[PDB]
């Protein structure tokens, strides 16, 4: 009768609770006579409380419990790119096995106040909304909040997509998601091509709490091996609050008391653990970069809850969707009442700088327009103009699905709006001038497109001016 | 060995021991038959859960009917799996209760039929399907302003006295007559007599012929009020993976499912969630939808009721399960009222499938025209009553002639209304109602009555009409 | 081996517990040493948690407890008819005992889905209100909820009453009354001479706990015994809110975990398995029926508590009383405005049915226009005519206490004031008019009194605007 291989005694709803286990540490992995997997999270002073990562239905009463001397771990490599894994690190999508030689601890430090620097370079989103008003930087943690069926995952896909060439490894955790879903966003980004610098965490809501409680952090630690060895990367977490949930059930499960809304008062630290991984490190650490984008579901657009509450208070700044907006096709609303970008600014180059003053400007006074001003032709005066100008911004704020417009297309586009050439040609054209807007400049605006990719600045005014004209004359209205 | 004894009854919930190193799996399934030895004892026949060890050898189960006169003693005897329900074409035409027993007169299934565990993981990644399909269900509404997915989650709202057993029925006769799929009714938590009056109805039209029903009545423990709709599941199981052909299921009630969650969970002991519901909602939601999907082989689409406790879209519960719909019908009164069905609401209907990369350009066109001058009619409605269309310009005057022709040309004949009416019914093509109703947008069938666009179905039917009075 | 025989180790609030006790069922009846009754509800590895059903005070530590054997039972039969008996079958209004043959378990299953007929046969209630509006068919499980001081005993017992002709074995159960009430409603009832085909049982507030929470399922074993000998029941509970309140006070005492509001689990179970015991048997069953009016009391009108909430989602449609329309001095003060019956349609005979959707569209157009009243600048001809008709329609809804009306003269009143034939008689005196119309019937009109009776159709129009025209000649306006 020796003591170093424990004895199950409870099990219930994935808690179980073995005997045993005397050279047992807190947090190390425990694997079961099924072949899954647990963690070892009480050592009280006879048994040990485990939770069960899986499917718990096989284990029974009086079953046997070994040790594997290893805290919690997950495999890590070059060799993961382009794979679908589940939070344990195992394919999941056949293809054989995975051929990984390195491991991370779940649970790790986050780098200290001495080794961030201020992030100053910028990260193409592919959205001209979002890199016009909301400019989001290589090291920053927004938040990216709105309502469900608010084409959130769609900026999610677009944001991946848009990277195919900015040498950056990017990877997508979904938590909750239908595997349906799962799949068919699988199948978009195969299309599109960016298997090659992707790598996909599922959590579906058929897997345990356990497992959704796990995944981003599983997630953040797979990213954080690249963001140690040098390069860039970017993490989307799907939904912080099925998260939230899973780890709500898992304590009240726990008989642990809870606090406001049934949570317990650790939901705090639980997201501030997670997203405080997420920095610039300085040049003298290597250079790395992690930038995090984790979404938020809300129930009628009301901040006021306490899971928002918490995540608007960790995140550096908040993109919000209004719901109302999408009933009209539009990208969904990017509310630039709410939305807000503190530690951005000093990402946008200055080509881009240059302009979004005035369109923060001109979007404020049309929304500021209400209805109220809509009414009647008592407007006589340069109201009218703002109307239009206004009208013709948020038509050229729209976008289709699955397309990156290149920072230099927008920056051109964006002044040519600015500097009122689209002021005379009626709204309902802006989207074709922008479609043969964007076939001109391929066919001969070279030096234009070169001299911005190379300077990250206008060009002279009075070049792209003309360019523009000849442009307009080559038009055709409607 | 298989033998156990009770020695703990609290209400629902039994407590049952074993032998040491004997004790059956979670989820199993444990039979107790008995014969009163002597006038002090009642006959008691019962079948359990196991739901948690508590150590010792012990098992906490909960029951699926009555515990009355159990006694600290009786023996217990264990499946070793859980609880097993008849598939096949056995099952089609009858109607069961949770354990898989037929309610109905028409006989007991014989022993040897192949039976299923009713617990099953859910498919696997690899299996799904790859794209999205459309289901073209034959009714102009449904496919047009909001499309059904294969494989996908509808939501159907609406009270009583709407039509909502019609829509049923009419939907389940298509899907049968035009795709050879069998359809499944599940009805979680019914109220008996409209259960009976359903059952009535479907055989005297005829449908009952190719469908299989399961009932869990409102008077049954929450057990069984839980297993109702796992057991309607693998019953449909079984047709998508064997026949390989694409099935209906209906649920009555969802929210009652979830109802009855939580009142096992109370029993259980576990600390409520947020507004007293079990902690474990998420997860046994996630469990029992994530079995409806779309494999490379076969599909399974759920067109599922929903009730919403005090008018509060926000509710736990409604929260839940809006989480995974992907299309939402809404049936009105007003419609109901007005001469027109199946009376559905062409505005408060929606989708996700209505996306030009997946039911084309034309058809998301088509649809959105409709969609803008349906809310232009219903915003000039309101000034017209009181004011007298003398006031409407012409455009406005045509707009109110397009608009009240294209909303009385929504309404469609039944294959069931047929015992009251004798018209023959109609099953409209999507590309038909399309063309038909760009074709109607398209102003050049204005001169036409309105009465001639009611009941016909397709656009040749109409002008048949029209030239049937003259 | 103790067998039948225990001893009792705490006492208190009702609740004992004894040792031993080892062959006893869950639900079986316990004697104790002095003779009170006892029900066994939960059994545990070494105690029997007894409830007692009667004075408790006479019980200490270490009474013998005996068994019976005996699963809860009620007396029935034939006798019963005219006693008042609390839930356990003893008479407490003296007249010697009763001579019940025959007992039956409280606790039976439903009928089968199978063996149920849909409603098609009508419960006149005699209070023209409800029977023009939200009728009630036999086999209906019928929900009236409405406030205190709203005179739902009033309607419940005029719908008592009035089944003095008809087939009907009605049933009276006394929850948490008050003893003085319920002695006067028994008086009222032998006044009018009900008694000969009724049976009260009563559950005052003094009483134990367990006897209130009895008193349904002893009201309806007694009613399933007419059931199944092929009779109609029609019984009343005036307080499944009281009956759900003695049960969570057991299930607390009892140490049972709580829910909402602190009730166990399983109250919808037990309101679920109470009322489902009401339906129509086919044919093949003998052709029974039985027909429940529950009644709930809300504070303040807050229909969101739980138990209203529980029985609403059972029932089969709501009738709402309005504390402020019964303040103001309408008699029953129905709000047809929120009441609905699902079952309605069908349970109303044709010449009702012909009748009663246009005064149900004047009563709905009327409603909304209320507020039009203070103001004669309303547009007269549509608007001015709603009004009038309005106020006449309520005018001749109002109805006094204890004084059914029969059908014939319902719908004649109700034909005569829907065919516009009441436009002239001041609104002030249509009471006067309503009472002089009876009495003319009563006169001369026996013919279309008998048709009516015999075949439950409308009779010659011609002949009814003659003879309604002879009336409004005769009558005088004051």
């Amino acid at each position: 009768q020796v003591s170093d291989v424990g004895t199950v005694i409870q099990v219930g709803d994935g808690i179980a609770r073995a005997h045993g286990l005397d050279n047992v540490m807190s947090g190390e992995l425990v694997e079961f006579a099924n072949g899954v997997m647990g963690m070892a999270l009480n050592l009280e002073e006879n048994n040990v409380g485990i939770v069960i990562l899986g499917p718990y239905t096989g284990i029974k009463e009086g079953d046997e419990v070994r040790r594997t001397g290893r805290i919690m771990e997950v495999p890590v490599g070059e060799a993961l790119i382009g794979r679908v894994v589940n939070p344990l690190g195992q394919p999941v999508d056949g293809l054989g096995p995975v051929e990984t030689t390195e491991t991370r601890p779940i649970e790790s430090p986050a780098p200290g106040v001495m080794d961030r620097r201020s992030v100053h370079e910028p990260l193409q989103t592919g959205i001209k909304a979002i890199d016009a008003l909301v400019p989001i930087g290589r090291g920053q943690r927004e938040l990216i909040i709105g309502d469900r069926q608010t084409g959130a995952a769609s900026v999610a896909i677009d944001t991946i997509i848009n990277q195919k060439d900015q040498n950056m490894i990017s990877i997508y955790v979904a938590i909750g998601q239908k595997e349906s879903t799962v799949r068919t966003v699988v199948e978009t980004l195969r299309k599109h091509g960016a298997l090659d610098y992707t790598i996909v965490v599922t959590a579906s809501a058929s897997q345990p709490a356990p497992l959704l409680f796990l995944a981003p952090y599983a997630g953040v630690a797979m990213g954080e091996y690249f963001m140690y060895k040098g390069k860039h990367v970017l993490v989307v977490y799907a939904a912080l609050s099925k998260q939230a949930a899973a780890y709500r059930e898992l304590s009240l499960l726990l008989r642990r008391p809870p606090g406001r809304e049934a949570y317990p008062g650790d939901i705090f630290y639980l997201h501030s653990r997670l997203l405080e991984r997420a920095a610039k490190l300085s040049d003298a650490k290597g250079g790395g970069s992690l930038t995090a984008l984790p979404f938020v579901e809300t129930q009628a657009g009301d901040i006021s809850a306490y899971i928002p509450t918490n995540v608007i208070s960790i995140t550096d700044g908040q993109i919000f969707l209004q719901s109302d907006l999408f009933f009209s096709g539009v990208r969904p609303a990017i509310n630039a009442g709410l939305s807000v970008s503190r530690v951005g600014g000093a990402a946008q180059i200055k080509a881009m700088k240059k302009v979004a003053g005035t369109l923060r400007l001109d979007l404020a006074a049309y929304r500021e327009l209400e209805a109220f001003a809509q009414f009647g032709s008592d407007l006589d005066k340069a109201t009218q103009a703002k109307l239009a100008r206004g009208a013709r911004t948020v038509e050229v704020l729209k976008q289709d699905l699955h397309q990156p417009i290149p920072v230099e297309k927008q920056v051109l586009i964006i002044y040519a709006l600015t500097r009122g050439f689209l002021d005379d040609i009626p709204v309902e054209d802006v989207r074709r001038f922008e479609k043969e807007f964007y076939l001109f400049l391929d066919q001969n605006g070279q030096h234009l497109l070169e001299h911005i990719r190379t300077t990250k600045d206008l060009p002279n005014e009075d070049d792209l001016n003309k360019a523009i004209e000849a442009f307009k004359k080559t038009f055709v209205v409607s | 060995m298989t033998r156990g004894r009770v020695i703990q009854v609290m209400g629902p919930v039994v407590d049952v021991k074993f032998e040491n190193g004997h004790l059956p799996a979670i989820y199993n399934a444990l039979k107790i038959q008995h014969k009163a030895r002597n006038e002090n004892e009642v006959d008691i026949d019962l079948t359990l859960e196991v739901a948690l060890h508590l150590g010792d050898d012990t098992v906490r189960t909960i029951a699926m009917a009555s515990t009355d006169g159990l006694i600290r003693g009786m023996e217990v005897i264990d499946t070793g799996a859980p609880i097993s329900v008849p598939v096949g074409e056995v099952t089609l035409g009858r109607v069961f209760n949770v354990l898989g027993e037929p309610i109905d007169l028409e006989g007991d299934i014989p022993a040897d039929a192949r039976r299923d565990p009713i617990h099953r993981p859910a498919p696997k990644f690899e299996e799904l399907a790859t794209e999205v399909e459309i289901l073209e269900t034959g009714i102009k509404v449904v496919d047009l302003l909001a499309p059904y997915i294969k494989g996908g989650k509808i939501g159907l709202f609406g009270g009583a006295g709407v039509g909502k057993t019609v829509l049923i029925q009419e939907l389940i006769h298509n899907i049968a007559q035009e795709h050879g799929g069998i359809s499944v009714f599940a009805g979680v938590g019914e109220r008996t007599r409209e259960g009976n009056d359903l059952y009535h109805e479907m055989k005297d039209s005829g449908v009952i012929s190719k469908t299989a029903m399961v009932f869990g009545q409102m008077n049954e423990p929450p057990g069984a009020r839980m297993r109702v709709a796992l057991t309607g599941l693998t019953m449909a199981e079984y047709f998508r993976d064997e026949q390989g052909q694409d099935v209906l299921l209906f649920i009555d009630n969802i929210f009652r499912f979830t109802q009855a969650g939580s009142e096992v969970s109370a029993l259980l002991g576990r600390m409520p969630s947020a507004v007293g519901y079990q902690p474990t909602l998420a997860t046994e939601m996630g469990q029992l939808q994530e079995r409806i999907t779309s494999t490379a082989k076969g599909s399974i689409t759920s067109i599922q009721a929903i009730y919403v406790p005090a008018d509060d879209y926000t509710d736990p519960a409604p929260a839940t399960t809006f989480s995974h719909l992907d299309a939402t019908t809404n049936l009105e009164r007003k419609l109901a009222e007005m001469g027109i069905y199946p009376a559905v609401d062409p505005l408060a209907s929606t989708s996700r499938a209505l996306a030009p990369e997946i039911v084309g350009e034309e058809h998301y066109q088509v649809a959105r025209k409709v969609q803008q001058t349906l809310q232009r009619y219903k915003e000039l409605q309101d000034i017209i009553a009181i004011l007298g269309m003398d006031e409407l310009s012409d455009e406005d005057k045509l707009v109110v002639h397009r608009a009240r022709r294209i909303q009385f040309f929504l309404s469609q004949n039944f294959h069931v209304a047929e015992q009251f009416t004798g018209q023959p019914g109609s099953y409209v093509p999507v590309k038909e109602t399309v063309r038909g109703f760009k074709e109607i947008l398209e102003g050049k069938y204005d001169h036409l009555p309105e009465d001639a666009f009611r009941l016909v179905g397709r656009i040749e039917e109409v002008v048949e009409k029209a030239k049937a009075m003259g």
